[PDB]
C-alpha cells in the first residue's frame, strides 16, 4: 500500500504491454521489448535498475554459447531455484508467430556489477504442448526430485482450419496438464474430469508439492470464472499421480499480478473484473502445509489517471515489488506514451 | 515502423501469395475457359522498407547494401566490382543462424558472421535498386559538394560550422539568382 | 472528376430538366454497374485447390485485422485497415 510516480529514461518506448522481469540476487531485468533488438543492446534483454524513481534501460551482454532469442511478448516463465534459473516457454514474437522453445536463463559471471546472463535452448521430446501464450508453468518439488506443471492458455487455430479471412483468431487449447522433466527434456499430458473448460491468463501459486489456479478468463463463454483449483502432484520412484480439487472461496480475476509479500504469504493486485470493469482492490492469499485462505486487504489509494485510464499492466520486481504503467491521454498537450507507477507493499 | 501491427495486418495477404504459386486459375475470358498462372516480384519498396521487412540493420549501418555483402569501408577501395548475393532463403537461414549461435562465439562476430541480419525477414521480396529516391539522392549529394567545393575545402580543411551556413546563403542566394530556383528543404524530384 | 454522390443527383435532375431526354443515368443504376468492377463478382477456380484459402466467389471487403481479437485482456490495437482477398483481387484485375 506505498503508491509512487517514476520517471523514466530516454528509450522509454522499449516497453510494451507483456514484458518480463527476471529479478537475479537483487537485479531487475526487463525482457521483452518493442520490435526485434537494435543496434544500440544487440541481445534485447535489459539491466534495469531504479534510483530515486528514476530508472536506467541499460544494455546486458550474454555468454560465449548462449543462444540469441527473440523477444517474447507474452510467455510463461518460472522461477527454477535448483543455481537458480529462470525458464521461458511459448510467447509470441514480433512476427505474430508462436515459438514453442524452453529458454532456461541463468547468470554466467557478474563482474563490477555487469551482468553476463547465459540462456540454453531445450526442446521437449514426447508430448510436447502445442505452441500457445498466456499459459502458467510451475516448478514443483517431491521426494528430492522437480517437475514443471504447465496449465495451458490460448493459441491459434490448428494448421489445417486456418482460414486467410480469420487468419488471426485465437482459441483456447484443451485443458489438459502437462508435465515437463528439464533434465531430459520430457513431457506428459494428463488429461482430468474435473478441469472442463479452458482457461487463459489466470494466476499459478506454487507451494512445495501443489499448485493453485486461481481466476482466469474463459472464452467458451466470454466469462471469468470465479472458482479456483488445487492440484496436488506427486511423482513416485514409478509413474506421476495427479490429482485436482475445487476449493470454495475464489475470485474472478483475468491477467492479474502476485507476488510474495512476505514468507507463505503472497498479494495479488489489480487484473481486470469485467471486459469494462477494472478491478481496483487487492487481495491477500495466505498459504498453509495444506489449507489457504483468500481475504481482502486495504484497497490503497489511486491517482486521477489510474483510477481514470481504461486499461493497464505490469509485473512484479522481486521484493514485494509491483511495477505497472498506464496507456494516458493522446488528446492532450501532447502527454507521453505511458505513464508508470511502482506498488509497494513491504 | 510499428512492426507488430504491420505483421499483423500484412500476414494473411503473405499467405495466400505463398498459395497461390503453385496452382492454376481457371476462367472464362470471351466464352471458352482460360488457364492462368502467376508470377511474383515484389520490387516497389524504398531502402527503409526494404531494409525492414528483409531483416537486416537499418540505414546507417556498416552494412549499406541490400544487394551484397561488403562494409561501407570495403566499398572506397574496391568500387566497382561486386556482385548480387543477397536472396530471401539466404537471409532466413542467416537469421536461424544468429538465434541458433552453433559456433559458440560472441556478438562481434556473430553479427560479423550473418552480415548484419537481425530479424526474421517475413516477406518474399527480389533485390533491386529504386528509381526515384535514387535520383533525389545524387541530387542532394552534389548540392552539398556544391556548397563544399564554394567554401574550398581542398586548400585548408576543418572550417567550423559558421562558414558553412555561409556557404550555403551564397550559394542559394546565387542559383536563385540566376537559374530563379528558389530555396527549398525537403528536395523533391 | 471526383464529384460526390449529392452533387451527381444536382447535375443529372437538371439536365433531365432543361434538356427533356435524360443523359445521365440515375444513381441506383450506376451502382448496379459498379458491382461488376470490383472484386467479387465472378466465378472461377484454381486447380488445385488452395491450401489455408476459402473456396468461396464473392467476397469484397474484408476487415484487414483478419479477426485480430481486440479484448482488453490482450494486447491493445486502435487501427483501422481493410483489404480483399488477394485470388478475388486478381481475377477481377484480369477481367
Ligand atoms: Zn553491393
Amino acid at each position: 500500500m506505498s503508491l509512487q510516480m517514476v520517471t523514466v529514461g530516454h528509450n522509454i518506448a522499449l516497453i510494451q504491454p507483456g514484458f518480463s522481469l527476471m529479478n537475479f540476487d537483487g537485479q531487475v531485468f526487463f525482457f521483452g521489448q518493442k520490435g526485434w533488438p537494435k543496434r544500440s543492446c544487440p541481445t534485447g534483454v535489459f539491466h534495469f535498475d531504479i534510483k530515486q524513481n528514476h530508472l536506467k534501460l541499460k544494455p546486458a551482454i550474454f555468454s560465449k554459447d548462449s543462444c540469441y532469442l527473440p523477444p517474447l511478448r507474452y510467455p510463461a516463465t518460472c522461477s527454477y531455484k535448483g543455481k537458480h534459473q529462470y525458464i521461458i516457454h511459448g510467447g509470441k514474437t514480433p512476427n505474430n508467430e508462436l515459438s514453442d522453445k524452453i529458454y532456461i536463463m541463468s547468470v554466467a559471471c557478474k563482474n563490477n556489477k555487469k551482468v553476463t546472463f547465459r540462456c540454453t535452448e531445450k526442446d521437449l521430446v514426447g508430448d510436447v504442448p502445442e505452441p500457445r501464450y498466456g499459459h502458467s508453468i510451475d516448478v514443483v518439488y517431491s521426494r528430492g526430485k522437480s517437475m514443471g506443471v504447465l496449465f495451458g492458455g490460448r493459441s491459434y487455430m490448428p494448421s489445417t482450419q486456418r482460414t486467410t479471412e480469420k487468419w488471426n483468431s485465437v482459441a483456447d487449447c484443451l485443458p489438459h496438464v502437462f508435465l515437463i522433466d528439464f533434465e531430459f527434456g520430457c513431457a506428459t499430458s494428463y488429461i482430468l474430469p474435473e478441469l472442463q473448460d479452458g482457461l487463459s491468463f489466470h494466476v499459478s501459486i506454487a507451494r512445495n508439492d501443489t499448485v493453485y489456479i486461481l481466476g482466469g478468463h474463459s472464452l467458451a463463454s466470454n466469462i471469468r470464472p470465479a472458482n479456483l483449483y488445487r492440484i496436488r502432484v506427486d511423482l513416485p520412484l514409478g509413474t506421476p499421480a495427479v490429482n485436482c480439487t475445487v476449493l470454495p472461496g475464489g475470485i474472478s480475476v483475468s491477467s492479474a499480478i502476485l507476488t510474495q509479500t512476505n514468507n507463505d504469504e503472497f498479494v495479488i493486485v489489480g487484473g481486470y473484473q469485467l471486459e469494462n470493469q477494472k478491478r481496483m482492490v487487492c487481495s491477500l492469499v495466505s498459504l498453509g502445509d495444506n489449507t489457504i485462505e483468500i481475504s481482502e486487504m486495504e484497497t490503497p489509494d489511486w491517482t486521477s489517471d489510474i483510477k481514470h485510464s481504461k486499461i493497464w499492466f505490469g509485473s512484479n520486481m522481486g521484493n514485494g515489488t509491483i511495477f505497472l504503467g498506464i496507456p494516458g491521454d493522446n488528446k492532450q498537450a501532447m502527454s507521453e506514451a505511458f505513464y508508470f507507477y511502482t506498488l509497494r507493499c513491504s | 515502423s510499428d512492426h507488430e501491427t504491420l505483421t499483423a495486418i500484412l500476414s494473411p495477404l503473405i499467405a495466400e501469395r505463398e498459395a497461390m504459386k503453385s496452382s492454376e486459375l481457371t476462367l472464362e475470358m470471351g466464352g471458352i475457359p482460360r488457364t492462368f498462372k502467376f508470377i511474383f516480384r515484389g520490387t516497389g519498396y524504398d531502402e527503409k522498407l526494404v531494409r525492414e521487412v528483409e531483416g537486416l540493420e537499418a540505414s546507417g549501418s556498416v552494412y549499406i547494401c541490400t544487394l551484397c555483402d561488403t562494409t561501407r569501408l570495403e566499398a572506397s577501395q574496391n568500387l566497382v566490382f561486386h556482385s548480387i548475393t543477397r536472396s530471401h532463403a539466404e537471409n532466413l537461414q542467416r537469421y536461424e543462424v544468429w538465434r541458433s549461435n552453433p559456433y559458440h562465439e560472441s556478438v562481434e562476430e556473430l553479427r560479423d558472421r550473418v552480415k548484419g541480419v537481425s530479424a526474421k525477414p517475413f516477406i518474399e521480396t527480389v533485390p533491386s535498386i529504386d528509381a526515384l529516391h535514387c535520383d533525389i539522392g545524387n541530387a542532394a549529394e552534389f548540392y552539398k559538394i556544391f556548397q563544399l567545393e564554394i567554401g574550398e575545402v581542398y586548400k585548408h580543411p576543418n572550417a567550423s560550422k559558421e562558414e558553412r551556413k555561409r556557404w550555403q546563403a551564397t550559394l542559394d542566394k546565387h542559383l536563385r539568382k540566376r537559374m530563379n530556383l528558389k530555396p527549398i528543404m525537403r528536395m523533391n524530384g | 472528376t471526383f464529384l460526390s454522390c449529392s452533387q451527381y443527383h444536382k447535375m443529372y435532375r437538371t439536365v433531365k430538366a432543361i434538356t427533356g431526354r435524360q443523359i445521365f443515368q440515375p444513381l441506383h443504376a450506376l451502382r448496379n454497374a459498379e458491382k461488376v468492377l470490383l472484386p467479387g463478382y465472378h466465378p472461377f477456380e484454381w486447380q488445385p485447390p488452395l491450401k489455408n484459402v476459402s473456396s468461396r466467389t464473392d467476397v469484397g471487403i474484408i476487415d484487414g485485422l483478419s479477426g485480430l481479437a481486440s479484448s482488453v485482456d490482450e494486447y491493445p490495437v486502435d487501427t483501422i485497415a481493410k483489404r480483399f482477398r488477394y485470388d478475388s483481387a486478381l481475377v477481377s484485375a484480369l477481367m
